[PDB]
């Protein structure tokens, strides 16, 4: 990121994968509290939270 | 840009081994197994590797470091008897994998059967020691008798036999060495099957009929990776209602003693891989004869290349010497039966037989019958 | 190796996408003739080794719990 | 007004991303659901055998 | 005899348009097609109705195995919109993205599109050429190379990678580019009587009147970045294609490969 | 006698590679020698043999036969290999024989 990404071809490709970036983020957000299986998220569901996992 | 599957120097491999490899489309199941093979050996490494946590090798220490690992260790129960019954599995898996290489014709790439051979040797070896590792009765009196067996040799067995001992019987050296060779075998069967596999890979792969299969070729993506998959799964089927539902009924129950060496059992025997050889050692009234015998078992499966007098690779259009493979199979079956049971009328008689007709079927019978078919197809 | 592990001259296939055709088309009226025609081609040349060695177990067994009896 | 595997698919199974995030979401929902039913079928096949069901007579 | 029903049949008046092009005035042309073409037995003498059902698009591959053959042709196409459809000119804007390259281009590595440029800086193809044919609501759209066999699969993947990019990564430089291309090639065709001719017979006959240029210009002008890939995504994402091979075509994938190119799994 | 041709005919029946539309000479296994005969083969019949060989694969795939109409009858089960194999057999023993002395 010197000088050959400050460009608006490079920003409007970024803004582009804003969502897509953000979808995979989610993504691995909910992997990470199913799979460690987090208490203080799990806590705030209506129905996970009857096993207290 | 470029191609990154193709021109990055490690995902070179794997496009070449596991992605865009050349396969033959008419493959049936048995191609499946030698892949499962390979899950089961790396299966058994991370059970054994969760094993190697929780348990001493020593002989004040080991049955009871076992009964640790069955009561104490979270799960620890699971990961044993997954050990056991996937060493089991494997051995299962090993038997038809040979079986569909010697019945299509695969032994015709020589150096990829004689590594494979020198895998099977490895993996026997690597389970009779590990089967040694709990220390139980029957793993102590199953060491004493190959370990006896061994020593039957003139001249040097006694020094061979009292340098693998470490001493004038078996041992916490012998336990502590055998867990060290049991631990460290798997890698080399590891590394040994990444040359099978190379060797197959510069050689190609071969189809139930036998024919030439550079006309209908596919890739191994995404046929065989799915077919693999469903075939991991069905093992993992058996094997764990192996586990989850019979944990015992392969294994011994005087293996769940601890060992002693004023009690000897009534009855001692290896486990049923180990049968049907146990049951060709049996018959030979002379132990050098006999262990000459077992080796020589395993290394006419190996020269089984040199036996090839038919014009046919596959057994496919072979019908006579069909008929030979499956009496050699159901002899087998025979010797695995025979090798349970003792000295006894009339299973002496019974196992002469077995091992004469499986030795006559392997070496004299089946060139005979490709001759025979060879002059009744009017091939020569 | 592909492109180049063999010669192939005026061969012509179709194939159909995955998701214009069934999963299982006719699966056991067409599946159960071809099962039992794979068993006609096959079971006379499997089945009788099993038969015998059944045969040759079940005569062990019944002469080795002959041969434990009292008599004489 | 088309079948509910089409609008199942043009929602959710169109993108990758959104079928991985419908994966996870019915991962945790399923692994719940799931262990519900299979602890109320072993408890169903086991009445008065276990100790869930013997842990009132003593442990007042 | 069929050749005579096939007349009785076919050529008919309201299915007859009489097109001219050049120094013709419309009053003399009247006049003589008036004089002239007054009679052409319009009524449906065997009272059935001839009509046109809609076509069903096949995904579908044919593969004609030849290796003798110096050079191997693939042409892969989805199923196209149709004449009467809009989105036909954007589908024209990203054709003009991908463009077409010959081995005979006086261009080079400096081609503005990837897929010519990345294809003679690796020597892949002979040449690609990109189409969009339409029928009545229905059509192909896709594309046409002719290569070497050790080649194609390659070429497969960055055609495939293109169109992935048009569904997901289309800014608005190739955009103008392609807006541009379509606006020169479109306008500079209508070069002539004969082609201009061919435009009236074909729009008459096909749309139902003669679209003007302006028109053209005014459907073109409105084509941005995201309606581009929304309607990329309508057409190419995740859709069932038709590939066509000839020649030396091994190293031409199955099926299976070619359908997962068509959508990726980082978005 | 007429015995031993049809015995013969009914092990052909029960080879199984005629249901395949197969012949014999296809079911060799290529050595160095049935290399070299195909290699000497005329085109047509080199054709011929590639699609018997790629439509049984596609059979065996399936694991199917063909109908027993378009099986490969015993009587016109022609042996195209034969006179360039027994010349390739012929010219490896001349080699032979020349390196044996
Ligand atoms: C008589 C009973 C009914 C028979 C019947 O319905 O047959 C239909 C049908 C008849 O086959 P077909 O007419 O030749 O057409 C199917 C094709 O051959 C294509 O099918 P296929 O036969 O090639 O199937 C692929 C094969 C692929 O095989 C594998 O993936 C297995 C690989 C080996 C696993 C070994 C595990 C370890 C074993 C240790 C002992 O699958 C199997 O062998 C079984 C798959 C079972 C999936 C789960 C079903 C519940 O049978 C099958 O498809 C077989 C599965 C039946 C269930
Ligand atoms: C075993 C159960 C019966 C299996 C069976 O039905 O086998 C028949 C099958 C016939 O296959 P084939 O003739 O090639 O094809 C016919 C049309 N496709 O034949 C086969 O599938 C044969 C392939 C499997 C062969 C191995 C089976 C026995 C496993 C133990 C072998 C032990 C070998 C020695 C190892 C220690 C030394
Ligand atoms: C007729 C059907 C009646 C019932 C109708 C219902 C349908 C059933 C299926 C019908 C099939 C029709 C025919 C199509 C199948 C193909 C042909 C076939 O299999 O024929 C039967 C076969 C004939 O033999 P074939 O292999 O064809 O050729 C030999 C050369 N003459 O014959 C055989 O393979 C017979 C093999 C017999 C083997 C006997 C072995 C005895 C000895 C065993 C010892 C093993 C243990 C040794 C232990 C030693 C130590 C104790
Ligand atoms: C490098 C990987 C491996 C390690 C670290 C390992 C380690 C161990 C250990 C610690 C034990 C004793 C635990 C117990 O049985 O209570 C054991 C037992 C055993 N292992 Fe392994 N092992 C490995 C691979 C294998 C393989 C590849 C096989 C063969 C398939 C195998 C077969 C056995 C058998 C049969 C037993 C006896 C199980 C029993 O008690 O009945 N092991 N292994
Ligand atoms: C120790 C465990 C073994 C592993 C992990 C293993 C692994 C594999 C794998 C992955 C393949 C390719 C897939 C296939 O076609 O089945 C294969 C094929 C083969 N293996 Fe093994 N193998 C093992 C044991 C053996 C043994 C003991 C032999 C010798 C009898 C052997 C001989 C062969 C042959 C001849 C083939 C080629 C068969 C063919 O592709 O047609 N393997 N093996």
């Amino acid at each position: 990121m010197l000088s050959r990404f400050l460009g608006p071809r490079y920003r409007e490709l970024a803004r582009n994968w804003i969502p897509t970036a953000g979808m995979w983020g989610t993504v691995g957000a909910v992997g990470l509290v199913w799979a460690t299986d987090w208490r203080l998220i799990l806590d705030w569901v209506p129905y996970i939270n009857g096993k207290f996992k | 840009m470029t191609n990154m599957r193709k021109t990055h120097p490690l995902f070179k491999i794997i496009n070449h081994s596991f992605i865009d490899l050349p396969a033959p489309s008419n493959i049936s199941s048995w191609w499946n197994f030698g892949s499962l093979l390979g899950v089961c050996l790396m299966v058994q490494i991370i059970t054994g590797l969760f094993l190697a946590m929780h348990y001493t090798s020593d002989t004040m220490t080991a049955f009871s470091s076992v009964t640790h690992i069955c009561r104490d260790v979270n799960y620890g129960w699971l990961i044993r008897y997954m050990h056991a019954n996937g060493a089991s599995m494997f051995f299962i898996c090993l038997f038809l994998h040979v079986g569909r290489g010697l019945y299509y014709g695969s032994y015709t790439f020589m150096e990829t059967w004689n590594i494979g051979v020198l895998l099977l040797f490895a993996v026997m070896a690597t389970a009779f020691m590990g089967y040694v590792l709990p220390w139980g009765q029957m793993s102590f009196w199953g060491a004493t008798v190959i370990t006896n067996l061994l020593s039957a040799i003139p001249y040097i067995g006694t020094t061979l036999v009292e340098w693998i001992w470490g001493g004038f019987s078996v041992d916490k050296a012998t336990l502590t060495r055998f867990f060290a060779f049991h631990f460290i075998l798997p890698f080399i069967i590891a590394a040994l099957a990444i040359v099978h596999l190379l060797f197959l890979h510069e050689t190609g792969s071969n189809n139930p009929t036998g024919l030439n299969s550079d006309a209908d070729k596919i890739p191994f993506h995404p046929y065989y990776t799915i077919k693999d998959i469903l075939g991991i799964l069905i093992m993992f089927l058996i094997l764990m209602t192996l586990v989850l539902f019979f944990p015992d009924m392969l294994g011994d129950p005087d293996n769940y003693m601890p060992a002693n060496p004023l009690n000897t059992p009534p009855h001692i025997k290896p486990e049923w891989y180990f049968l049907f050889a146990y049951a060709i050692l049996r018959s030979i009234p002379n132990k050098l004869g006999g262990v000459l015998a077992l080796i020589l078992s395993i290394l006419i499966l190996a020269l089984m290349p040199f036996l090839h007098t038919s014009k046919q690779r596959s057994l496919m259009f072979r019908p006579i010497t069909q008929i030979l493979y499956w009496i050699l199979v159901a002899n087998l079956l025979i010797l695995t039966w025979i090798g349970g049971q003792p000295v006894e009328h009339p299973f002496i008689i019974i196992g002469q037989l077995a091992s004469i007709s499986y030795f006559s079927i392997i070496l004299i019978l089946m060139p005979i019958s490709g001759i025979i078919e060879d002059k009744m197809l009017k091939l020569y | 190796e592909f492109g180049n592990l063999a010669r192939i001259r005026h061969v012509i296939s179709y194939s159909l996408s995955p998701f214009e055709q069934r999963a299982f088309p006719s699966y056991f009226s067409k599946g159960i003739p071809n099962v039992l025609r794979r068993t006609r081609e096959r079971i006379l040349r499997v089945a009788p080794p099993f038969v015998v060695v059944y045969l040759i177990y079940t005569w062990g067994n019944q002469e080795f719990e002959q041969s434990k009896r009292k008599n004489p | 007004s088309p079948t509910i595997p089409s609008r199942l698919y043009s929602l959710l199974f169109r993108r990758t991303s959104t079928f991985a995030l419908t994966i996870a979401v019915g991962a945790l929902f399923f692994e719940r659901a799931f262990d519900q039913g299979a602890d109320a079928i072993y408890e169903h096949i086991n009445e008065g055998k276990l100790w869930k069901h013997i842990k009132h007579k003593y442990e007042n | 005899t069929d050749l005579t029903d096939y007349l009785n049949r076919h050529y008919k008046a309201p299915r007859m348009v009489l097109a001219a092009a050049g120094g013709v005035e419309h009053q003399q042309l009247l006049d003589l097609a008036q004089k002239h073409l007054s009679s052409v037995s319009r009524v449906y003498e065997e009272d059935a109705v001839p009509g046109l059902t809609p076509c069903r698009f096949t995904g579908s591959e044919i593969r004609h195995r030849d290796d003798a053959l110096p050079l191997a042709h693939v042409a892969i196409a989805v199923e196209g919109p149709g004449w009467a459809n809009p989105d036909n000119v954007t589908l024209q804007v990203a054709n003009a993205i991908i463009g077409h390259y010959d081995c005979t281009y006086g261009g080079g590595v400096h081609l503005s599109s990837p897929l010519a440029s990345v294809a003679v800086a690796n020597k892949l193809c002979q040449s690609f050429q990109t189409f969009n044919i339409s029928y009545s609501d229905t059509g192909l759209l896709g594309a046409h190379f002719v290569c070497d066999a050790m080649s194609i699969d390659d070429m497969v993947f960055f055609l495939q990678g293109q169109w992935m990019r048009l569904c997901t990564s289309a800014t608005e430089s190739e955009v103008t580019r392609g807006k541009n291309i379509l606006r020169n090639a479109l306008v500079s065709h209508l070069d002539g009587t004969t082609p201009v001719c061919e435009d009236i017979g074909r729009s008459l006959l096909t749309y139902g009147r003669r679209i003007p240029l302006a028109e053209w210009e005014s459907r073109i002008q409105e084509v941005d970045a995201q309606m581009l890939r929304d309607i990329c995504s309508k057409y190419f994402y995740d859709q069932c294609p038709a590939v066509a091979g000839y020649g030396p075509i091994e190293q031409l994938p199955d099926y299976n490969r070619i359908r997962s190119g068509m959508f990726w799994l980082r978005f | 006698s007429k015995w031993l041709d049809g015995f013969r005919k009914w092990y052909y029946n029960a080879a199984g590679f005629n249901k395949l539309g197969l012949m014999r000479d296809d079911t060799l296994h290529e050595t160095e020698d049935v290399k070299e005969a195909i290699r000497r083969l005329p085109e047509d019949l080199y054709n011929d043999r590639m699609f018997r060989i790629k439509r049984a694969l596609d059979l065996t795939m399936r694991h199917q036969i063909l109908p027993k109409d378009q099986w490969t009858k015993y009587e016109e089960d022609k042996f195209y290999l034969e006179p360039y194999l027994k010349e390739v057999i012929r010219e490896r023993k001349e080699r032979e024989e020349w390196a044996k002395k």
